[PDB]
């Protein structure tokens, strides 16, 4: 007498890595990056008109 | 390990410095956390409540010293977890009572006499690092002290401590504030004191346990029985259901009146007491 | 240890890593776009008003 | 695998998720009936020729 | 690499011949419309399920 | 420095698995995340500052808190008493004559331990200072059973203690402890645990202690690196085991406890300190003091009051029985090894 | 790590069935009684056979009183060849965060602290049995204190009915119910004992002063809601007034140098508020999670840190 067991194909996944500016929502962003922002208090901008 | 409390924007100048005076005085947050905003350290999260639902918070809530204090934000250090790591945090008296080395330390809301930030707009009441023999005193004088106002004394305004003499009168506002807790221990006694005589007369069990209450109760309680009884007396009651509610309301003062010690004083390279607006060092943990 | 089981099981470990890294950055990138949207509606009032 | 969006507070920090499941295979089988007869056994055998 | 080729996907294409169907495009996807019970089921007693 | 115990000696200079734990974090590779697929002296002094510096090239061992207080002379002496005992802070004394006032039962003196102290001060000049536990065990001398070696520890008292007549001091120190039991101001609510002994700086009238007020005891930095040890050592008046004396042979960790036991009767007022060993949890030890302590319970309502004091953190843990000469005079003294200070608050039993 | 941890080892014996092997990986963070604090222990001297007495079981009421007769210890991980876990008593752990698990039907929420009861509930007793070793465990149950001073409450006063319903629990708007059971009668004379001993020392001199203050409370308790919602329904002292007018002695022996009601308070807390640990166990463990949320539900870990 022969038996046996078996595994068949495991599967994965792919986590899809998703860049904030492929989107149309980058519009709307205008990102400029500090390396430190921390150190800063309050900062401002000026608006005249 | 330490926790951070992020001011929101709007700062003035005096406000700023109000928080640059209270760096290392005690603040309670809810949960350990990395953002936490600073409305839930202030008066306005602890809905506002009497001196005993103080008491009732400062242990679902987490004590934490407050280290250094940046302008962004304020960053505190906790009591139960980031003092078993980090050694020893510096803690500023806000006792009229000095500090001397080794001494437990627990702390007491403001009950004697509260930094506000205005542009902020909210509050902040900080609790009292009083050591716990005094501790534990204090709470009972002014349980004694409101009893008296329910029907005071000649003493009872007076204690002692380090040959220093307190005033705990400093009052109309305190008997207000404190009566939550005279209501709680007036009832705590007399329903536990009204079960003790309806059950003693009940049973008096006979094997052993009959000879050895009566004979330790001997000019005790059998005394004392009488001369209530003598002012009192001996359908259904409802005996046996009432012990149940009497357990769980006495099991829940003790948690409250117990005021454990979160903190402990190791000073070295130092004076063995630490004056009122000083800093002690402080540990707990080994 | 010296064994093959030993080295084999960092070598699952490590790629633990892997799998935790990726999955970890790309939730700023997902992570930007959510702040977004919670940034401009507080900032926006309904049309019917 | 499962991927991550980080929030903000207070609202709680999110993990990671792995996800791991193993099915069965599920066994059936089918039939059919070829029935032969007796005359027809015979010649075949080469009996009756 | 927390990313490989899929042992599944290295296998040759199969060989292809031209079948007979419907592919109707519903949306955005083509589907094979079928109805079998000529094709299968037909002329004998089961019933079309 | 590079020995030939190479199997395990890697572990004990913090081991074989932390260059493994260092393999697969810096030794390998480009991720975090990749991509797919002048004869003497100098060099005396020279390798003086070289000793300097290799402690600058690095930064197991458990932590400590040590502390100092700087604290006269008068009732303790760390001088005659060795390294490696007990001692117990006090209160500020002024309160004491006010406190007696009150908490004393109606039909007692106010007014004796306002004099019973006022004349130790007048016997310690022939302010919260210390006690010593060797002091302390002296006075209570008076109520101890075998009392053999209850008077060995007050015959090198007299002759070795800073002060002129300790013993007229003894005499005082415990009459003020009897005076404190009658008085009510108990004096379980006087006595603070403070470190064992490492080192003292004496001076006049007073002395720099040092002490370990949390953690290990034998591997405290002495002060002389010639003997960095110090072993605890304690009287035998005072050291009372529960496991013999109730079959307990079963191995374990073993708690330290401080126990006071009071007797309050009209002038026939005694005083005792223990040091209980056991392996009892603290919520089940006041059972025990019902057994042997029920006792002065029928005559006295407080009648025990206890404190912890540290672990054995051992399996088995390990007793001694020597007789250590305290200058001139031996003591039969029990030895206890490897104790873990852990202190903790007292109790009531009312 | 000597001083910060102290790894308790129970060894698991040599021949287990595989099925039994997983039935105690199930048994991650769960609550295991010591009798000592030795580093080497087997599970005969953890399980129910060790916990029987000298010829008859205990039951639930006489559960409590042999656990705090021995050393609460959490399991933290269950090896193939030993489980290995760490007592509370001591100290939990090198930064002190050790996982629970809620057993119980309850949720928890933070800051809540944790005391632990035998399998009270009505169809909870789960013991974890190996059938290849022939041991069960009765792994008991994590709560939150005023369920679990309620619940003790309950088992001792049932215990008085029989020396001569009140099982049914509320919380947070759950009905909940616990097991009715026969109970011994030396195990309650034990709880019957630790109620008259320590209600009596909570007896004072003073106690007559704050008695003549009863008829205030009926006056009070008609007045303000707050009052009015504290006495009860249920209570003694508004049936012990009206048939009761009580009066002091009117002077004191010597009550001015003294103080006769703050003898009293100190009194009552060192006997009757200290009441709810004696009939049962200490919480030593109480819950804090550090960025989940408020609230651990059942079945789900809980991070602990050490608590008084």
């Amino acid at each position: 007498d022969v038996e046996f067991d078996a595994l068949l194909g495991s599967y994965c996944n792919t986590l899809s890595l998703v860049r904030f500016l492929e989107l149309g929502l980058s519009v709307a962003c205008v990102c400029t990056k500090f390396p430190e922002l921390a150190y800063m208090n309050e900062g401002r901008v000026q608006f005249e008109v | 390990f330490e926790a951070d409390i992020a001011i929101p924007s709007g700062i003035s100048r005096p406000d700023a410095a109000a928080l640059q005076r209270c760096e290392g005085r005690v603040v309670f947050l809810p949960t350990i956390r990395r953002q936490l905003a600073l409305a839930d350290v202030a008066h306005e999260s602890f809905v506002s409540p009497d001196t005993l639902g103080l008491l009732l918070a400062y242990r679902r809530r987490f004590p934490a010293v407050i280290t250094r204090v940046l302008p962004t934000r304020i960053v505190a250090c906790p009591v139960d977890l980031g003092l078993t790591h980090a050694g020893t945090v510096n803690l500023r008296n806000t006792s009229p009572v000095d500090l001397c080395n080794g001494d437990p330390v627990s702390l007491v809301p403001p009950v004697f006499e509260d930094v506000r930030l205005e542009s902020l707009d909210l509050t902040l009441r900080f609790p009292v690092p009083l050591p716990t023999p005094l501790a534990r005193e204090i709470v009972a004088r002014l349980v004694a002290r409101g009893i008296r106002d329910l029907n005071e004394l000649p003493d009872l305004n007076v204690l002692y401590y380090n040959g220093a003499r307190l005033s705990l009168v400093a009052l109309a506002s305190v008997n207000t504030e404190l009566r939550s807790l005279v209501l709680n221990m007036v009832y705590s006694i007399t329903e536990g004191t009204t079960l003790i005589l309806t059950l003693i007369p009940r049973l008096l069990a006979l094997g052993y346990v009959n000879a050895l209450l009566q004979m330790q109760s001997v000019t005790r309680e059998a005394a004392q029985l009488i001369h209530p009884e003598a002012p009192m007396l001996m359908r259904r009651l409802p005996l046996y259901e009432a012990l149940v509610a009497w357990l769980a309301h006495a099991g829940q003062l003790g948690d409250i009146l117990a005021l454990a010690p979160a903190v402990r004083v190791c000073t070295f390279d130092g004076a063995a007491v630490v004056q009122s607006g000083d800093m002690a060092p402080v540990i707990r943990y080994p | 240890d010296g064994t093959g089981i030993s080295l084999h099981r960092q070598l699952r470990a490590i790629q633990q890593l892997a799998r935790n890294v990726q999955a970890v950055l790309g939730a700023f990138e997902r992570g930007t776009a959510d702040q977004m949207l919670h940034v401009l509606l507080e900032k926006a009032p309904p049309l019917a008003l | 695998h499962q991927p991550l969006i980080a929030r903000d507070g207070p609202h709680p920090v999110e993990q990671p998720v792995h996800n791991y499941m193993t099915k069965v295979i599920d066994r059936r089988a089918l039939n059919a009936a070829f029935s032969l007869a007796t005359e027809a056994i015979a010649l075949l055998t080469g009996e009756a020729l | 690499e927390a990313n490989r080729e899929t042992l599944d996907e290295l296998e040759s294409a199969p060989q292809t011949t031209r079948v007979r169907a419907d592919l109707v495009a519903i949306g955005d996807r083509l589907v094979f419309l079928e109805a079998l019970e000529k094709r299968i089921y037909a002329a004998t007693n089961v019933p079309y399920p | 420095t590079k020995p030939l115990p190479t199997a395990p000696m890697a572990w004990a200079e913090s081991s074989p698995r932390e260059l493994a734990g260092h393999a697969p974090l810096r030794r390998v590779l480009r991720p975090p995340i990749a991509r797919r697929d002048t004869r003497a002296t100098r060099d005396d002094t020279e390798q003086a500052v070289d000793k300097i510096l290799r402690g600058a090239r690095r930064a197991g061992a458990p932590r400590y808190h040590l502390t100092r207080q700087v604290t006269l002379t008068d009732l303790c002496q760390p001088n005659a008493e060795r390294a490696g005992a007990l001692l117990l802070a006090l209160r500020h004394p002024t309160d004491l004559p006010h406190l007696a006032r009150h908490r004393a039962p109606p039909g007692r003196q106010t007014e004796r331990l306002a004099e019973a102290w006022g004349q130790l001060l007048e016997a310690s000049a022939l302010r919260a200072g210390l006690v010593s536990f060797n002091f302390l065990v002296a006075a209570c001398a008076a109520a101890y059973d075998a009392r053999d070696a209850a008077e060995a520890v007050r015959a090198h008292i007299t002759t070795n203690y800073g002060g002129t007549r300790a013993g007229a001091r003894l005499d005082r120190f415990s009459e003020c402890l009897r005076a404190m039991v009658h008085t009510h101001v108990f004096p379980h609510e006087v006595m603070r645990f403070f470190g064992g002994l490492v080192s003292w700086v004496t001076q006049d009238e007073l002395a720099s202690v040092t002490a370990v007020c949390s953690g290990p005891q034998e591997a405290t930095h002495t002060g002389h690196p010639g003997r960095p040890r110090s072993a605890v050592t304690i009287p035998a008046c005072a050291f009372v085991d529960l496991d013999a004396e109730l079959c307990l042979g079963g191995p374990g960790a073993a708690f330290l406890y401080l126990v006071f036991t009071y007797r309050q009767c009209r002038d026939q007022e005694l005083c005792c300190v223990y040091v209980v060993k056991s392996q009892l949890p603290p919520r089940g030890l006041e059972a025990a003091l019902e057994r042997l302590f029920g006792r002065l319970r029928i005559t006295n309502c407080t009648y025990a009051a206890f404190a912890e004091l540290g672990v054995m953190p051992d399996d088995s843990p390990r007793c001694l029985h020597r007789t250590e000469r305290f200058g001139a005079v031996g003591v039969p003294v029990v030895i206890l090894e490897g104790v873990v200070w852990r202190p903790g608050g007292w109790r009531a039993c009312a």
